[PDB]
């Protein structure tokens, strides 16, 4: 789930 | 009291509401209304207008068209939550679980506020694209939009503000009940929290109208279902299609949920 983690953050 | 709490913390979140999506319900109906001096938008109800509207295979172009605006909506989506008073102090891997759960049952609620029985707007409300010509799209395009406006029809009968969509929304997104949550009880002390400021919202906001709150809470688990549906009509279009290319971040969500 990178894509999501790098929005996270 | 903490009813002061309560009215706070729906400001702030219909103030990132705000900031976050471009179009509001209030814009959005306003269009479709007509009450308003823009240029009425580009209807859209068969191959020839839509051709002549792109300037401002079919079935599967219409669908990449509806793919790259799901991933700017989760993109939307995920900045919104970042400002839920605690939701980025909760443990990253929940944060994106409750994301990965979340983001369709909104994409379907926010949906709502940009159609009607006959049409959803569309390009930040220029296109109209109408209910007619996504159904006759061949299977499975056909019936992949309508059950959103089946949905649709019953959710806007409740008559919801830009405010009270504002925490709603925020009550999806902090649901403890999600497959694989680490740390439950900080995810459900803040929906706690925003369900007794929705519960405030409509008392406030819709004096007229009593369980409100209540048919609310009905519709967000009707959602779930319908969102369940909706996973699964992906994953038959994404096997059956070796045409169809879908776009990464939806397999990241579409991945193992459901
Ligand atoms: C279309 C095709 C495929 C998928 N998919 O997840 O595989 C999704 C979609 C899709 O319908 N997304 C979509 C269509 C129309 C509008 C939209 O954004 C609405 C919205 C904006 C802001 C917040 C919430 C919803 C998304």
């Amino acid at each position: 789930h990178k894509i999501l983690h790098r929005l996270l953050q | 009291p903490e009813s002061a709490d309560l009215r706070a913390l729906a400001k702030h979140l219909y103030d990132s509401y705000i900031k976050s999506f471009p179009l509001t319900k209030a814009k959005a109906r306003a269009i479709l209304t007509g009450k308003t001096t823009d240029k009425s938008p580009f209807v859209i109800y068969d191959m020839n207008s839509l051709m002549m509207g792109e300037d401002k295979e079919v079935a599967i172009r219409i669908f990449q068209g509806c793919q790259f605006r799901s991933v700017e909506a989760v993109q939307e989506i995920t900045e919104y939550a970042k400002s839920i008073p605690g939701f980025v102090n909760l443990d990253l891997n929940d944060q994106v679980t409750l994301l990965k759960y979340g983001v369709h049952e909104i994409i379907y609620t926010m949906l709502a506020s940009l159609m009607n029985k006959d049409g959803v707007l569309i390009s930040e409300g220029q296109g109209f694209m109408t209910r007619e010509f996504l159904k006759s799209l061949r299977k499975p395009f056909g019936d992949f939009m309508e059950p959103k406006f089946e949905f649709a029809v019953k959710f806007n009968a409740l008559e919801l503000d830009d405010s009270d969509l504002a925490i709603f929304i925020a009550v999806i997104i902090l649901s403890g009940d999600r497959p694989g949550l680490l740390n439950v009880k900080p995810i459900e002390d803040i929906q706690d929290n925003l369900l007794q400021a929705l519960e405030l919202q409509l008392k406030l906001n819709h004096p007229e109208s009593s369980q409100l709150f209540a048919k609310l809470l009905q519709k967000m688990t009707d959602l779930r279902q319908i969102v369940t549906e909706h996973v699964q009509l992906l994953q038959v279009i994404k096997k059956t299609e070796t045409d169809m290319s879908l776009h990464p971040l939806l397999q990241e969500i579409y991945k193992d949920l459901y």
